[PDB]
């Protein structure tokens, strides 16, 4: 007769819940070691064997997450601009086509 | 007995230091006596409004000390300090909590 | 090393975008973003290896990073 | 047969579900063995009395959380063998027919 | 080895404002870099103003034209007011 | 009202130079306010600079000087 059904939050509730979770966190998101490596291969191209402090990396990250959370933010406004809740690659592009990096 | 220039000016920030710096900064050839006094006066003010606003923020989160986070709230909540510190990215700030109205459930 | 851009995992690119207040991340964004991280991190790090060499230092310093970010306009407080 | 940590197929209403055997209970000794070692029931641990006289297994449903973990006797537990897998397929087909009858009655309700 | 920074000064003005509140060291460094940056911007604009007006000295006047050109909106008025009363007390106490 | 002197066809001409093919009608009056607030930023700084030279007249040099401060340098008028 009555068959079970698991308790699944509707698409979007878990979303907004972790939005409120993450907009109160100040902790960095991109993980450290993965990021650190991002550089050693993004630097090896500019100068060989450039050592890096454990603070340059942390800085070059804080500066990155900060740059990205800003761009995502203008991406969203750009996504809402077309009356849509999905962001698209064009958005990150319109946004950046207006900051003048493109 | 030698008194300091800050107590002459009634300030807490150092007026002496801000003279040296002004001099070695070579911002200009000659620097007058009152220029470091005024700058220390403005710097302490800006350091104060920002510290006050941070104090208003902290007590709210019931935290004794002032962690870097509070400093972002203070700066992004205020609409002046935000034009000033507007292309500045503070360490461990997070972002002002905000979600768009169309993203809310109906 | 090589192709470590994939280290900025999708779970994370999201967490950042989630931080930025987005609710639906289309795919085809995870690739675009990593590209944007690699143009930003490029310029900054480049302007930092130039600062590094000028000081005839080898250890890329956090001090240089901050000065580099300034040049591009994205000043960072918390390190010097 | 039944082993600690092994696959099993179990009743749950009218249908068959796969599960892990985490504990094996012996009614005579008032005791069960567990996986990370004989031990008795804890303060908050209990077994329903309808099955506690028979040999029980604490089982965890695959694809479902630990809130669904429960004690089952030989009535509700079977070994993971091809006969049980085949009748699991058969009862899955029965549930499929029930869902199809649901679709038919709702589409007649729409008309 | 000696590192010059505005540690005890900002701490003082913090107790002058709140004589009950602690401060984080990283947050301190936020304050130190912030006062250094705004000092650089106010002093640079001043240097410029001067070099435009063919002057050669950084008078308290320039720092003002500057504070009113950089600090935005009201933050300025209250900066000026406090800077003018500060230099007034400096000249009154000689 | 001197603001309404920035006429529609003029805002249309700015849009045409800007590559716009259909201008809403409510744009015209949005472009005024945006225009004003911007001019009201340059000219403000233009004058701070002016009253620093104790000059009472403003110069084009002070105008491009205020633009340099804002960020948008203007070549062709001195400096």
């Amino acid at each position: 007769g009555g068959v079970k059904k698991p308790h699944r939050y509707r698409p979007g509730t878990v979303a907004l819940r972790e939005i409120r979770r993450y907009q109160k966190s100040t902790e960095l998101l991109i993980r450290k070691l993965p990021f650190q490596r991002l550089v050693r291969e993004i630097a090896q191209d500019f100068k060989t064997d450039l050592r890096f402090q454990s603070s340059a990396v942390m800085a070059l990250q804080e500066a990155s997450e900060a740059y990205l959370v800003a761009l995502f933010e203008d991406t969203n406004l750009a996504a809402i601009h077309a009356k849509r809740v999905t962001i698209m690659p064009k958005d990150i592009q319109l946004a950046r086509r207006i900051r003048g990096e493109r | 007995k030698a008194k300091t220039r800050s107590s002459r000016a009634g300030l807490q920030f150092p007026v002496g230091r801000v003279h040296r710096l002004l001099r070695k900064g070579n911002y200009a050839e000659r620097v007058g006596a009152g220029a470091p006094v005024y700058l220390a006066a403005v710097l302490e003010y800006l350091t104060a409004e920002i510290l006050e606003l941070a104090g208003n923020a902290a007590r709210d989160n019931k935290k004794t000390r002032i962690i870097p986070r509070h400093l972002q709230l203070a700066v992004r909540n205020d609409e002046e300090l935000n034009k000033l510190l507007g292309r500045v990215t503070i360490a461990q700030g997070g972002v002002l909590p905000n979600i768009q109205s169309v993203l809310l459930p109906k | 090393l090589r192709d470590n851009i994939q280290g900025i995992t999708k779970p994370a690119i999201r967490r950042l975008a989630r931080r930025g207040g987005v609710k639906r991340i289309s795919g085809l964004i995870y690739e675009e973003t990593r590209g944007v991280l690699k143009v930003f991190l490029e310029n900054v790090i480049r302007d930092a290896v130039t600062y590094t060499e000028h000081a005839k230092r080898k250890t890329v310093t956090a001090m240089d990073v901050v000065y580099a970010l300034k040049r591009q306009g994205r000043t960072l407080y918390g390190f010097g | 047969e039944f082993a600690l940590g092994g696959r099993c197929l179990a009743f749950h209403g009218p249908l068959m579900y796969e599960a892990k055997i985490l504990k094996i209970w012996d009614p005579s000794s008032k005791m069960y063995t567990s996986i990370p070692k004989p031990q008795k029931l804890g303060e908050d641990e209990s077994i329903p009395e309808e099955i506690i006289n028979g040999k029980c297994f604490f089982i965890h449903y695959q694809g479902w959380k630990s809130s669904w973990d429960e004690w089952v006797g030989y009535d509700r537990i079977r070994a993971y063998n091809e006969e049980n897998i085949a009748m699991k397929k058969r009862l899955a087909n029965e549930a499929k027919e029930a869902k199809k009858s649901l679709l038919e009655q709702q589409k007649k309700k729409k008309l | 080895t000696r590192k010059e920074s505005y540690a005890i000064y900002v701490y003082k003005v913090l107790k002058q404002v709140h004589p009950d509140t602690g401060i984080s060291s990283k947050a301190m460094s936020i304050m130190n870099s912030f006062v250094n940056d705004v000092f650089e911007r106010i002093a640079g604009e001043a240097s410029r103003l001067a070099h435009y007006n063919k002057r050669s000295t950084i008078t308290s006047r320039e720092i003002q034209t500057a504070v009113r050109l950089l600090l935005p909106g009201e933050l300025a008025k209250h900066a000026v007011s406090e800077g003018t009363k500060a230099v007034t007390k400096y000249t009154s106490a000689k």
